[PDB]
This record gives structure tokens, C-alpha cells and sequence, in this order.
RNA sequence: GGUGAAAAGAACCCCGGGAGGGGAGUGAAAUAGAGCCUGAAACCGUGGGCUUACAAGCAGUCACGGCCCCGCAAGGGGUUGU
RNA sequence: CAGUGGAGGCCCGAACCGGUGGGGGAUGCAAACCCCUCGGAUGAGCUGGGGCUAGGAGUGAAAAGCUAACCGAGCCCGGAGA
RNA sequence: GUGCAAGAGCACUCAGGCGCGCGGGAGAACCCUCGCCAAGGAACUCUGCAAGUUGGCCCCGUAACUUCGGGAGAAGGGGUGC
RNA sequence: ACCGGAGCGCUGUCUCGGCGAGGGACCCGGUGAAAUUGAACUGGCCGUGAAGAUGCGGCCUACCCGUGGCAGGACGAAAAGA
RNA sequence: GGGGAGGUUUGGCACCUCGAUGUCGGCUCGUCGCAUCCUGGGGCUGAAGAAGGUCCCAAGGGUUGGGCUGUUCGCCCAUUAAAGCGGCACGCGAGCUGGGUUCAGAACGUCGUGAGACAGUUCGGUCUCUAUCCGCCACGGGCGCAGGAGGCUUGAGGGGGGCUCUUCCUAGUACGAGAGGACCGGAAGGGACGCACCUCUGGUUUCCCAGCUGUCCCUCCAGGGGCAUAAGCUGGGUAGCCAUGUGCGGAAGGGAUAACCGCUGAAAGCAUCUAAGCGGGAAGCCCGCCCCAAGAUGAGGCCUCCCACGGCGUCAAGCCGGUAAGGACCCGGGAAGACUACCCGGUGGAUGGGCCGGGGGUGUAAGCGCCGCGAGGCGUUGAGCCGACCGGUCCCAAUCGUCCGAGGUCU
């Protein structure tokens, strides 16, 4: 169970094969490992991992240019990889070879306080016969007297943007460690050039 | 997109002519169908002296429609109608009289009596 | 890192610059294709076209073609299953070049609407044999 | 004076809650450079001015 | 994801792009002048690209310039008098700054278009 | 309905467009200041003394606790943590 | 038959009447309003002015509708502090 | 005043008059009013309510029936610009 | 312009909804009501009770207050029950 | 012929409610119940197999689209592995529908000498914008966490998701007279559903481009402007938003078990699947997965980073003024957003705008020569313009600068 970091880039369809395939890019690049994390003064077993390097002034103070290695952050700072242990060096991309299947998580893109419809999904109805009062209308909630509550959680209108996913069993048929990409099934979550992060998929272990 | 109360018209010697669209084969809620598509179909419109008669209700199979389909190479294609061929209770092509350009999607599927027939196999 | 568009620039070892070029006019002849269970056939398809989606990677170019039943609408992925494709006469001075109003009334009215540019021939003519006038120059 | 009615009176604690969240809120001023005064941050005065410093034709 | 690629609005888009002209016009007479903030936005961004292509000379331009515009003799000093200064220059030829007091009545930021040569 | 015994019902400066005020000045009294005697309550403010940001309530009652203000003692009031 | 001629509780449709199917409005712009659409549309047509017919009475192409925004008997005042 | 079959219709505009006694920002869900829709075509619904197709003027052409008036703009189609 | 049944063409009624539009909605500034109102310090279950509880027990979730939004309940408001 | 249970039907009672508790069904939203319609499993079989009959366990998820009737009911059509029954005011009118119902009209049949009346029918007929409290879903502000700043976390507890068909191979082998027609594992597609995404497909774009109409006006020509929406009309349409489109999710595996199937084994010399012990065994329970999440008042963990006496508390906790890490104010903004917050950038800077290039959108313009008396046309030409967009550029707007910020409890 590796991983590597990533920001997001293309997303065709690239005539691989002889058939088409949606190619969902992704910049893993030099992405730092600065400090790992062991059972007794942590409980776990991660690293931390950073991006892409301008940082001068508006970072300073700790920088964790202490750590014990320096190199300066990022300025896309870091993130963190559990059940992974490296090698030592900043790690590129080809971590991941063409040909695995992995796992991705990443920001999804905002769409704030929406419609019921375009948020969960109800159905609304009545654009003619009933009222044109409650078109996009969740129209009931709860049962009459008992409960004679609103049932916690019972879906309803809200925000549905600014959240977080991860992704299962994308498939990579690229890498190119000359410019640091990564090319794979497209499905990618979130805008084009933001946060996200690759990990191994699963499957049977 | 093929879904019930849709008009179809045959494209075969059969008896008929044109036919009206009747729930699909898939899956208990899979109300759409398309190329190489099974479909229960009642007869609306056909031709006198023939077999299949006006009103009959008999089963079907896509040849043909007004929304294309992607072949998974990216290419797409669609023939202006909505174009079937009857086929029975046994998975046969009634008739014997294919019209126009037909398409593979349904070589792939199981229906090897129209691509053979078919004039220009798309 | 930055230019996105760079990345997918340098993801152009998938390009066909070995192609003729026409306008959203007439084309016509030939294709690629699959057809049997071990594929081996390419189906040659002609067609007087409609439309250019522009792309850079994967600019498509939608296909009319009337035949044997009636009219049929191929698209096709600018880059690579299409082996040759090959048009025939291009045609033109099209003002639009969706054509849409074709699916509309297809008839003598196509013809009753399109000429090819001759300056197109023309060049036809001169690039004909003013290549082995380039076979011979420098 | 529809459906929705306040159902027995809203207490003045309350009203004072309501308030407590509303409250008024501050301005803030800085020093104008070739000037003596005030203004508010990246801002023109009447009485001092930018950069040049234009208008600045108060009696 | 509603607003996300831009745009300023609150009129008639009729009435909104007659504004802008206006705006461009009392401003292509004067040059120093009040407005809000928003306003003296959008606004900079228009009349700039106008006095840009008032850099050039075409009859084409001009044209174009005075089908958004209005008086003859305001495109005679356009391509006289204005233009020809900000010749060597090559952007945001306007610029606009805000103002204390806001606009009252209502409460507004204020700013103010200029020459800036 | 009701300034005051009486018009003596406020000159002058001062901030202010004014409105309204701050002194002067009026007289027993201006906390009698002009729809002005006496000014209950609801009523909305202002300062200050106690208390409250792990908290389940007809809101108080009894006890115990601390904090503050009184009381010569002992007593007492204001408060609310339990 | 042709031409003439221009009849009509005639036909399509403004101003002018109405108020049908919906949407909105519902402490409204409004104690019935708007927007879409609708039916008459030379006739039993509509319209300004003057004048009269009224409470067990009038007026009624007839619902017990109108008679001063609430009509199975108006409104007011009086027996009546029934 | 200009144009459309014409006209007190309608779109522009003459003259004349006005911008409707709060605005300014944002550019949410929702709601009012309004536009585009793939592919399917009343499957929706109590009901094609609604909204849409149809749209003016010249030409072709019109069933059953009938009280010879109609039914008829029946329906179906063909033009129109310069 | 009266109540059924069918047909064709036609279309967001519908499958099934997706952008868009202005105007409200939402934030700054100016004015600023209403019905209702025993007092509140007003969460959930499981039982009770003149039979349907934050308020009674047993028994529950949770810092203090707010902005936008939905509509189960407060036997919700208007009606001294037609 | 007896005994019980359930509280859905149909009733007996008349206690909350006559200063009001809006009665049918459908739209929307469900949630739970299991005496389970389907999908797992097992026992029995008058079960060869196939498939079925029946009982026992098991709600995870699923339970389709139409015709007719206002009708839930039901009948029918096409199907499905399947078309489950029921509670919640026979759920849900401060959420809709008002079609049904029991207003005044009218009629109809009908009863009545009649006025009007009839679980007899039919036609029309006004659901009242602002949520105060509770609750639910989204978002902030105060305070907190017994030093002060940043950055990376841990997972308490909960939520979401858990489906499922056909096809080929084993083999036409086993069974079976045959017809039929298999377990076991394997392979390939399907549909429904959840998730996210503009790449392909397709709809979108409020002035991105063009063609046009009547017009008024700049300026007679051309040319150009507004009006025709709140784009006049249409042909098209980049981004950004999307669903039909597109890639994925269910899983695989672990652990304990039901019903049930088993092993060594007694009491009770035999027997037993049990009272001691061990195994198998379910779409079900716990996990493995996705997301929240330390207000997990218990405020945890990790990586760093800054630090005393400066004035009243001498000894006891405060208190007050500027500072250290820093934080914030204003701004240029943002695939972020009702506001707030969250993100980023502020001249050492590419944040918006202008600009140049690019793509892309549109489709040979304004004008110039050239033909037809003319509309128009050939060419100059894939031109001109050009909204979001990939970038380059300090040309202009982020000037200057304001204020909060540890003085480090005790045992």
C-alpha cells in the first residue's frame, strides 16, 4: 500500500490499445517524504509529504528545514501517507508503474446550498397541472403526530460542494517521469490543477 | 434512447409496416434500448395482403435510430428513424427482406441473419 | 508544471498530420474499420460530412452519408482508428459549417447549393506536378 | 398576520440575544503619507491624498 | 458553481452595455471622474480595450469605437489628441481609486477614473 | 383642565443650518422652563455589586456553601454554586 | 343564368362592452386586482344628462339575485336597560 | 409620419411627455415571469388544464348531410423577398 | 368560450430533468408594521396522565448565541363550530 | 370440536377535542414491523434430475412501465429473480393536487297534495405570500481546552453503502426409457442504484460570430446605432453548468453465529449434534470500504517555534501597557461562497484588468480594384472580430501603513 501526491491535468481519451480510453493526467512530481511516524510516539505508520518548491519569506520560522534534512517546503505543503514506509529520497511519480490499478483521493470542486434535486435527489412535479408553488420542492418530511419529529438525518436541502472523496480502482496506463505525469482511467474528482492524492488500490488484500 | 409509446416502422418484407414500441426485454426496470436491442412491439400499421396483421403484437430487434450510439473506439453513427426488424418468441427474423444500412452492434449481439443480408453493414 | 495545455501538448505523439484537408463542405471517400470476430477489415466509408469540432488533441468531424436505405451520420475521432480515410473533391464555400438544414431537405438542393472553389483544384493541379518539379529541385 | 404567528410572547433576554449577535461594529483609519491626517486604507483624502495627490482644492 | 468565470451585472444587459458606453463617452470628454466601485471596474476593463484599439488608426476600429460611441468629434480627439499621447503605452490606460465618505444616501465605495499620462 | 403669588415667561456669550443645548440671568423654588404642579406602573436605557460558556427548566422553595455591602457584638441584606 | 344592388338579433376583429380556461396575487397595487386566452362585436347593442318605481314594498331573460362593499327582508332612530 | 390586404390593429418613431419618491452590491437554495433542449412523443394527468403546432393576403381544393342559406378558412396543399 | 370517447399533427405534461434570464430572495446604508402573545429557563425515548408531554416519573442528547433554509409538532394562527 | 394471539377490516363504548382535531385517494418524502413477494440457507418430501409442494432462520437490499376507473381495491397489457402484506391521525393540504366529497344554481329519475326533501344520479363551483418556539440540514460569532504561534494528525462515536439478471466452459458428462436435463468451480456481457467527472456524445452561453425584417437616426451612398424582452428573429456556438454522456462503488477476505449440519461423550453398560469440549454453516451480526469527526469539557497525539520583572499582588491567584513566534485590519482576488467562513496573492508581485501570442468560436468582413442596366457577384480572403479560456507582459489597480498578540497556576 504506496502512494504519491498530486495535482490534476488533462483528461481526453487518448486512442490506446485500438480502442479509446478517457485520460484523466495527474502531476505526482517531486513530492518530498520529510518525516515518518512510529507506533510508540505516534500509533500508526505514515510520512509526510509535500509539492511543489516556492517558498521564501512568506513561510519561515519552524520549516522542518530543522526536521533532520531540510530541502526547504513546498509551498502546496504536505500531506501525509499511513501503512507506507520509503526508501529515504523525495519520490517522483513511478512509484506506480502502467498497468496497476490504484486509489485517489482529492477536494471535490464547489457547488454550495443547492436544489434537493441537484443534491441528493428528490423529484419536485407539479410544473403544470398542480401548483407552480413547489417545483423544486422536497414537499414532505416526517409523519403526522408520532414521532411528530423530524427525523435526524431524513435528507434535505443544503450545501453539496466543498467536500472530499477518494476514488477506488482507476486504472494507469501511463507515466511520464520527464515532465512527472501520471495517465489513467479519467474520473478524476475536483477542478483542473488542485489538490489530490494517489494511493494502491484494493481488491483482495 | 428507445422507450415504450414509440412509434417504430419495420424494414422487411414481415407483413408490416410500421410498429409501436411495448416495454423492453432487460432487466425488470431497464426502460431504454437501442442497437441490437430486444423489444416487445404491437403492430399499428401494416400491409393487406401480408402476414403479420394490423394490430398484432410481436417481438422486435433494433437495427436503426435517431440517436446514435459510441462505438468504444470514439466513432459514433445513426441512421434517421427509428428502423426495427420483427423477430418471434424463438429469436428469428421473420421475414427475409432486409432494407438499408443495418449495423454490426447487433453482429456482436446474436442477430448473424441481418448483418449477412444487410447491404451496408455499419 | 504550469501549462496544463503544455502537458497535453507533450502528450502529442498521437497525432495525424498525414491527412487532406477540407472544410465542413463535401469529403467523401473511405475509412478504417473492424468487422468479425478477429477484426481485420477496413470498411471504406465516403460521406458529404457536417461538422468540425475543434479540439487540438481530438478535433471529431461528423459525417454525412445518404445510402441503399436513407441518410446515416458517422463521426469520427480525428487520430487513430481511422487509418487513411482519404476524402475525394472536399467542395465548399460553405457560409456556416454545422449542416444541419441538410438533415432538414436532402436532396437536388445539396447540389443546388455547393461548389467547390476551383482555386482549391487549382492548386490541385500546380501541387500535382510541382512535386516532381520538387523531385528535382531543392 | 398569515400562518406563521408568535406563538406567546419572545422574552427580552432574547431580543437582547438576537441583538447580542448584531452589536455595531467598528471603522479603521491610517496615516496618510505627505500628509497629516487620517483616512481609510488605500484610500484618497480630501485632505491629504495618493500618490500626486489630486483635487486636494478643499477651503 | 454559478459565477464561476465572471462577469458584473445588475441592469438590462441592453441597459447594462448602454451604460458602459455612457461611461466611456463622459469619461472620454473629461477623464477624471466619480463613480463606484464596481462600476469603475468593469469599466476600466471596457474603455481600456477601446482606447487600445483607438492606438490604431483603421477606419475599421474608429467605426467600430463610434457604433459603441456617439459624437463624430469625440472620435476626431480620440484619434487627435487621446490616443496619439498613449501611443507608447500598452494597457490599463485608465486607472481608478476609491474615495472616502461612500455615497450617500445609501452608503457606496466611490472611485475615480483618470488620464494616467 | 391646572407655569408661578406675580411674566419676572430667559437679554448676552458659546457649539449648531436649525433643532436643541452649556453658563449667565429670573425668583422662595427652573428637580416650577412654557400643554410646564404633584410624576405609580408597564416601559426602554446607564453605571455599578453578585452569578453564568459539561448545561434538562411552573423557574422557586429549604438547607449548605462562597462573594460583596451593612452591623459595637450576636444579627442582618444583596447574590447564586450545590 | 348574368350583372346589378347591399339585406341581416350575419361572419373575422379595434375603440366599447363582458368575464370563459389557467397562471399570479391572498395583512395584495387592490374590501375582486393583473398577465395570458377568451365571447359579443348594426343590435335583445352600448354610452353621458335629466326623471321615477322601496322594506313585506319595489326591480327582477328568475338566483330569493339588486336596492348603497355583508339582503331569506336594507339603513337609521325610537319602545328598549325586549 | 413609415410599413403590412387595409385600418382608431401592430413594431419604430413625429410632436408632446415620462423614467413610475429608496437605492447599492453581490450574482445562493428557492420563488415570479421568460428562453433552448438531445433522443422518445401524451407514456403525465382526474383532464393534452397548461404550453406549444397552426398563423396574414392571392391561387388550387373540400365529405357526410342539409331546412339549399350552410356545413367551409372544412381538411389537404401552393406561393409570397429582391 | 357548456360534460364525455377517439384521431392526426404538435409540443418539456411526462421519462427527467440540465444550463440560462432578469426581478425578488441574500450583505452595506435610510424608513420600517402586522396577526399572536399566562410566564418561560421550550432537545429525545419508554411509559403514564381526562387517553396525543421539553413541563410527571423512570430514562435519554448535548458548550453560549445566532444567519440561511425545510416543514413533523407546539392538538400551530384566523372561526365564543356552518 | 377446543385454546391463543395480532389491532390491518368490520363493530360495542363515548373519555382529550363542538370559543374547531380539514374527512377520500394521488404527487412528493419516507421510516420502521416481519406472521418474507424476490434474492441466501437448511430440514422434510407422495424429491431421479429439472423444477415444484411445505416448514424453520434470515429485512441486507430490492419490490418495474402502461389501459380503464376520482377510485386505495381490483381486472387487464407488456414484462421481472420478484411485482410483499402493514403501522405511523388508515403517515404526510401552515408540502402540493382539489379530481372524489356532504354548501347555495340547475336538472335528472324520485318521494312528497305541496314548500322542499332522497348511502339515487349528473354539470358547474375562492387551500388564507413573511416560521416566534421545538425538530431536522447547511453556516458562522463568543468562550473553551488550567503557557503562548503554526503545521501534520489519532479515531471515540456515528453516518452512508451493502442489489442483481442472462450468456457461454466444465458436459449434454450424473441422473434419466426418453423428453428433459445438474451440482463444483470458472468466463463474459446486462439492468436498476450510489459516487464523482467535461475527455468523447449531446443541450446549454443575456451580445462570442453571422444572415434578416419594418424602422428611426448618425450622414445622401455605403456604412453604423438603438427599438422591437426584461437578446426584435433565426442559423450556430469556447469555457464554466450538465445527463443520455463518462470512469468508478457493491466487493474480494477476516471474526463470532442463527436455523440447521457434524465430531469425541456420559449421566442411563447401548444411543445422542451437548449438560464439559471442538468444526462446518447465511445477501444477515462485527470488521474490512467511503465520509464526517478531539465541544472524544476527557478538549487527546506528533513535527517543530518564541519566551521572564516591564508597573501595583513581597509571601496567595490576579491585574495593567507595549512586545517574541505570530495573528489580524484594508486590499487584488478564487472551478470557494446566501453573509460569514475556507483557499491564495499583495511590488522581493503575475492577484484582476489592459496588452501580445496561443487555442477556440464564428465563417472570406469594413474598405479597394473588377463584371451585369440591376439585385448582386469574382477576387483582395479562411479574412475580420473575438465572453469566461493555456500562458507570456508590472502597462494600471494590490500605496502607505494600522492594531491584537507569551512576561510562561499549582501539587
Amino acid at each position: 500500500m504506496k502512494g504519491i501526491l498530486g495535482v490534476k491535468v488533462g483528461m481526453t481519451r487518448i486512442f490506446r490499445d485500438d480502442r479509446a480510453v478517457p485520460v484523466t493526467v495527474i502531476l505526482a512530481g517531486p513530492c518530498p517524504v520529510v518525516q515518518r511516524r512510529t507506533p510508540e510516539k505516534d500509533g500508526y505508520t505514515a510520512v509526510q509529504l509535500g509539492f511543489l518548491p516556492q517558498n521564501p519569506k512568506r513561510v519561515n520560522r519552524p520549516l522542518k528545514g530543522h526536521f533532520a534534512k531540510a530541502g526547504v517546503e513546498p509551498v502546496r505543503i504536505l500531506r501525509e501517507i499511513r501503512d507506507f514506509n520509503p526508501e529515504g529520497d523525495t519520490v517522483t511519480v513511478e512509484i506506480f508503474k502502467p498497468g496497476e490499478r490504484v486509489d485517489v483521493t482529492g477536494t471535490s470542486k464547489g457547488r454550495g446550498f443547492a436544489g434537493v434535486m441537484k443534491r441528493w435527489n428528490f423529484a419536485g412535479g407539479p410544473d403544470s397541472h398542480g401548483a407552480h408553488k413547489i417545483h423544486r420542492h422536497p414537499g414532505s418530511i416526517g409523519n403526522r403526530k408520532t414521532p411528530g419529529r423530524v427525523y435526524k438525518g431524513k435528507k434535505m436541502a443544503g450545501h453539496y460542494g466543498a467536500e472530499r472523496v477518494t476514488v477506488m480502482n482507476l486504472e494507469v496506463v501511463d507515466v511520464i517521469p520527464e515532465e512527472n505525469l501520471l495517465l489513467v482511467k479519467g474520473a478524476v474528482p475536483g477542478p483542473n490543477g488542485g489538490l489530490v492524492i494517489v494511493r494502491e488500490t484494493k481488491k483482495a488484500a | 434512447m428507445i422507450q415504450p409509446q414509440t412509434y417504430l416502422e419495420v424494414a422487411d418484407n414481415t407483413g408490416a409496416r410500421k410498429i409501436m414500441c411495448i416495454r423492453v426485454l432487460k432487466g425488470s426496470n431497464a426502460k431504454y434500448a437501442t442497437v441490437g436491442d430486444v423489444i416487445v412491439a404491437s403492430v399499428k400499421e401494416a400491409i393487406p395482403r401480408g402476414a403479420v396483421k394490423e394490430g398484432d403484437v410481436v417481438k422486435a430487434v433494433v437495427v436503426r435510430t435517431k440517436k446514435e450510439i459510441k462505438r468504444p473506439d470514439g466513432s459514433a453513427i445513426r441512421f434517421d428513424d427509428n428502423a426495427a426488424v420483427i423477430i418471434n418468441n424463438q429469436l428469428e427474423p421473420r421475414g427475409t427482406r432486409v432494407f438499408g444500412p443495418v449495423a454490426r452492434e447487433l453482429r456482436e449481439k446474436g442477430f448473424m441473419k441481418i448483418v449477412s443480408l444487410a447491404p451496408e453493414v455499419l | 508544471m504550469n501549462r496544463g495545455a503544455l502537458i497535453k501538448l507533450v502528450e502529442s505523439r498521437y497525432v495525424r498530420t498525414d491527412l487532406p484537408e477540407f472544410r465542413p463542405g463535401d469529403t467523401v471517400r473511405v475509412s478504417y474499420k473492424v468487422k468479425e470476430g478477429n477484426r481485420t477489415r477496413i470498411q471504406d466509408f465516403e460521406g458529404i460530412v457536417i461538422r468540425i469540432r475543434r479540439n487540438g488533441f481530438n478535433t471529431t468531424f461528423t459525417v454525412r452519408k445518404v445510402s441503399y436505405g436513407v441518410g446515416v451520420e458517422r463521426i469520427f475521432p480525428l487520430h487513430s482508428p481511422l487509418i487513411q480515410k482519404i476524402d475525394i473533391v472536399q467542395r465548399g464555400r460553405a457560409r456556416r459549417a454545422k449542416l444541419y438544414f441538410i438533415r432538414n431537405l436532402s436532396d437536388r438542393e445539396i447540389r443546388r447549393k455547393l461548389r467547390a472553389d476551383r482555386k482549391r483544384i487549382d492548386q490541385d493541379r500546380a501541387a500535382e506536378r510541382a512535386a516532381k518539379e520538387e523531385a528535382q529541385k531543392a | 398576520a398569515k400562518h406563521p404567528v408568535p406563538k406567546k410572547k419572545t422574552s427580552k433576554a432574547r431580543r437582547d440575544a438576537r441583538r447580542s449577535h448584531h452589536a455595531l461594529t467598528p471603522p479603521t483609519l491610517v496615516p496618510c503619507p505627505e500628509c497629516k491626517a487620517m483616512k481609510p486604507p488605500h484610500t484618497v483624502c480630501p485632505e491629504c491624498g495618493y500618490y500626486a495627490g489630486r483635487k486636494v482644492l478643499e477651503v | 458553481r454559478h459565477l464561476k468565470s465572471g462577469r458584473k451585472l445588475n441592469r438590462h444587459s441592453s441597459h447594462r452595455l448602454a451604460l458602459y458606453r455612457n461611461q466611456a463617452k463622459s469619461l472620454l470628454t473629461h477623464g477624471r471622474i466619480t463613480t463606484t466601485v464596481p462600476k469603475a471596474k468593469e469599466l476600466r476593463g471596457f474603455v481600456d480595450h477601446l482606447i487600445h484599439l483607438a492606438k490604431r488608426g483603421d477606419l475599421h476600429a474608429r467605426r467600430l469605437v463610434l457604433r459603441d460611441l456617439q459624437d463624430v468629434k469625440l472620435v476626431r480627439k480620440l484619434f487627435d489628441e487621446i490616443a496619439p499621447r498613449y501611443r507608447d503605452r500598452q494597457g490599463g490606460y485608465t486607472r481608478v481609486l476609491k474615495l472616502a465618505e461612500r455615497r450617500r444616501g445609501d452608503g457606496a465605495p466611490l472611485a475615480l477614473v483618470e488620464l494616467v499620462e
